[PDB]
């Protein structure tokens, strides 16, 4: 009986720690995946605007090479 | 053997426990100071059973008060007889047990139990000859029930040759705090069946019905219920406390009352049934005491005695009366109703008389029966347990403290075994 009582309290500690562990890890994966996605959505927007400057350079270039 | 160590656990345990010490203290002439101020010598002859003498000459209850919450123990300490208890015998945690057997038995109670056993050891060591232990608790909550049965297991390990007895309050939906009471009660019974020698079943169903139907109290409080409990308790411990021939210690009571080790759950009865404060003026005749004490309506466990058979009965008559008339009336009951007393235990009804009546009555009778009808009590709890347990309802309160469903399954099966074991002897 004493050994059984020891096992029950250990089970309870183990499950409470597992819940804390797993909540800590799911949250950290979520905050990481989110930072990455936000960043990739911004990098893509900035790249699209980068291609607009590259097209405007090329258009001014195309003007001057005509007289 | 002389000394009994008393343990009261949880809200119910400590509330009935305080009333018990109040009632027996008045009978032994002890006042709130711990000072004797009585006339008779019968009062002091066996005072050592329940009281320690510490020079004064003052009398200190051999009583340990246990809870996981401080609330009810502060109530006791500033209560009427509050000053009498040894302050070191107050053992409390802070966090409570939330009506949860698993918290009392496995998590919160485990944290507190060693401190209780230190106080038990300290009391046990001052004893010439410890008889054993009595515990007052309920089965429906978490502390009295879960921690109370933890304590019993640990007391049995450290004192395996001592008698363990309980006054156990069984829950009822009629007077109920939580839905989990049947879970807590089933888990507790499983323990009681293995680790006590004798258990007085105090049924909150019965106490409610007596208050409602018989005492004409339209809304019973705990106070009203406890008045019946403290009268029954005073009655069942009379032969332990006063000079007397039979059932005079805890082991002799067990030997006469318990024919098979598992069947040790007793139905107490009391007569006359009185309410608090309001006095009765006409004393009862010996024939009236004897008829009322055996009446289902005077039973403290809601079981119909005509639905089973009596294995053994102890009867205690209190007051100045005719012992010849007692023998005759006691003999009359048995001869009139002989089919209700098992024929394979000869002379299974024993009677004691004590001269000292309880406060406020000139005559009283207390009944202790080992009937196979007690099975009705366990069937009722079993039904309530299964209604929930088949949908596993409310179980998360228990698995959250480390328990598996298996433990519930085992506790249920053992209680069903007890039921069918009673049915075995009701038909033999
Ligand atoms: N007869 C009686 N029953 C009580 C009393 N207090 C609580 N109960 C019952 O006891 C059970 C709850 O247990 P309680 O002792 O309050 O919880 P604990 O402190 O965790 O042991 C329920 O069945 C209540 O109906 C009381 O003073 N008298
Ligand atoms: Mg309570």
């Amino acid at each position: 009986k004493r050994e059984h009582e020891r096992e029950v309290i250990q089970k309870a500690i183990e499950e409470n720690n597992n819940f804390i562990k797993m909540a800590k890890e799911k949250l950290a994966q979520k905050m990481e995946s989110n930072k990455e996605n936000r960043e990739a959505h911004l990098a893509a927007m900035l790249e699209r605007l980068q291609e607009k400057d590259k097209h405007a350079e090329e258009v001014r270039k195309n003007k001057e090479l005509k007289e | 053997m002389r000394e009994i160590v008393h343990i009261q656990a949880g809200q119910c345990g400590n509330q009935i426990g305080a009333k018990f010490w109040e009632v027996i203290s008045d009978e032994h002439g002890i006042d709130p100071t711990g000072s004797y101020h009585g006339d008779s010598d019968l009062q002091l002859e066996r005072i050592n059973v329940y009281y320690n003498e510490a020079t004064g000459n003052k009398y200190v209850p051999r009583a340990i008060l246990v809870d996981l919450e401080p609330g009810t123990m502060d109530s006791v300490r500033s209560g009427p007889f509050g000053q009498i208890f040894r302050p070191d015998n107050f053992v409390f945690g802070q966090s409570g047990a939330g009506n949860n057997w698993a918290k009392g038995h496995y998590t919160e109670g485990a944290e507190l139990v060693d401190s209780v056993l230190d106080v038990v050891r300290k009391e046990s060591e001052s004893c010439d000859c410890l008889q054993g232990f009595q515990l007052t608790h309920s089965l429906g909550g978490g502390t009295g029930s879960g921690m109370g049965t933890l304590l019993i297991s640990k007391i049995r390990e450290e004192y395996p040759d001592r008698i363990m007895n309980t006054f156990s309050v069984m829950p009822s939906p009629k007077v109920s705090d939580t839905v989990v009471e049947p879970y807590n009660a089933t888990l507790s019974v499983h323990q009681l069946v293995e680790n006590t020698d004798e258990t007085y079943c105090i049924d909150n169903e019965a106490l409610y019905d007596i208050c409602f139907r018989t005492l004409k109290l339209t809304t019973p409080t705990y106070g009203d219920l406890n008045h019946l409990v403290s009268a029954t308790m005073s009655g069942v411990t009379t032969c332990l406390r006063f000079p007397g021939q039979l059932n005079a210690d805890l082991r002799k009571l067990a030997v006469n009352m318990v024919p098979f080790p598992r069947l040790h759950f007793f139905m107490p009865g009391f007569a006359p049934l009185t309410s608090r404060g309001s006095q009765q003026y006409r004393a009862l005749t010996v024939p009236e005491l004897t008829q009322q004490m055996f009446d289902s309506k005077n039973m403290m466990a809601a079981c119909d005695p005509r639905h089973g058979r009596y294995l053994t009965v102890a009867a205690i008559f209190r007051g100045r009366m005719s012992m010849k008339e007692v023998d005759e009336q006691m003999l009359n009951v048995q001869n009139k109703n002989s089919s209700y007393f098992v024929e394979w235990i000869p002379n299974n009804v024993k009677t004691a008389v004590c001269d000292i009546p309880p406060r406020g009555l000139k005559m009283s009778a207390t009944f202790i029966g080992n009937s196979t009808a007690i099975q009705e009590l366990f069937k009722r709890i079993s039904e309530q347990f299964t209604a929930m347990f088949r949908r596993k309802a409310f179980l998360h309160w228990y698995t959250g403290e480390g328990m598996d469903e298996m433990e519930f399954t085992e506790a249920e099966s053992n209680m069903n075994d007890l039921v069918s074991e009673y049915q075995q002897y009701q038909d033999a």
